[PDB]
């Protein structure tokens, strides 16, 4: 499974470098799958600025980098580094099915960082709900459970309304 | 620094009770105060009411400083990691 990790933006210098907009999860990969060219190694990655630049094996100049800005970035699922107990991908969450006393009352559909906490952004599932607002629940919250394919939720009163 | 008082008030019911309840306020403004903890709180971000459960860290920060716009869309978010539970 890949997972997009970035996006190029425009070629850095002569040598074929290019400025990397994306997560940081792509300083501890070998290679990336690059939309329209696939698996590319990467042969060197450095900090300019506030920027990221990748070097990938082929791209040597600047015209070879110029063809790849705007590609998006992925990265094989099994190749990102593991999580410590207790945090999650956001590609993993998004898209499991939420509970409440055992019964399937949305999808997770989105994630916000609010910075200090994630806030899951649920979409009803159901012809009763699946037409109602956005449900917005701190993944942080002590009444949230994360499991293995779904997540649970004990509704504080006014949470789901 | 000041804390709502439509806010706070409902806060302290709310301990007198013993309930959680979620409170939602458009008070982006209003410092968090020791009472808040354990409460969650839906601020008000200009479209939506972001939740946001208090911890004692967060007393003394303003509530804003927890609910951002859903504004940007950043590339590769599906591969951020989540704050640790």
């Amino acid at each position: 499974r890949l997972v997009e990790i970035g996006r190029f933006g425009a070629p850095y210098a002569l040598k074929g470098g290019l400025r990397f907009r994306g997560e940081p999860v792509v300083l501890h990969l070998e290679r990336v799958y690059v939309e329209g060219h696939g698996w590319r190694a990467i042969e060197d990655l450095y900090r300019v600025g506030e920027e990221l630049v990748v070097h990938l094996a082929g791209v040597t100049d600047r015209t070879l980098a110029e063809a790849l800005v705007g590609l998006r970035v992925y990265a094989e699922v099994a190749d990102l580094p593991p999580l410590e107990e207790g945090r999650y991908y956001y590609f993993a969450l998004i898209g499991l099915p939420v509970y409440v006393e055992g019964r399937q009352v949305g999808e997770v559909v989105d994630i916000l960082d609010a910075g200090a906490q994630d806030v899951l952004i649920i979409r009803g599932v159901g012809e009763r709900l699946r037409d109602r607002a956005e449900r917005l629940v701190p993944l942080q919250a002590p009444y949230v459970r994360v499991e293995e394919g779904s997540i649970h939720v004990d509704p504080i009163p006014g949470l789901f309304d | 620094v000041f804390v709502d008082d439509h806010l706070l008030e409902k806060v302290l019911e709310l301990n007198a009770k013993g309930e959680k309840r979620l409170i939602k306020t458009w008070s982006r403004r209003s410092t968090i105060v020791p009472e808040m903890v354990g409460h969650t709180i839906a601020v008000y971000n200009g479209k939506q009411h972001v939740p946001v459960y208090i911890t004692e860290n967060m007393v003394g920060h303003k509530l804003g400083e927890f609910a951002p716009t859903r504004t940007y869309r950043g590339h590769g978010k599906e591969a951020k990691a989540t704050k640790k539970k």
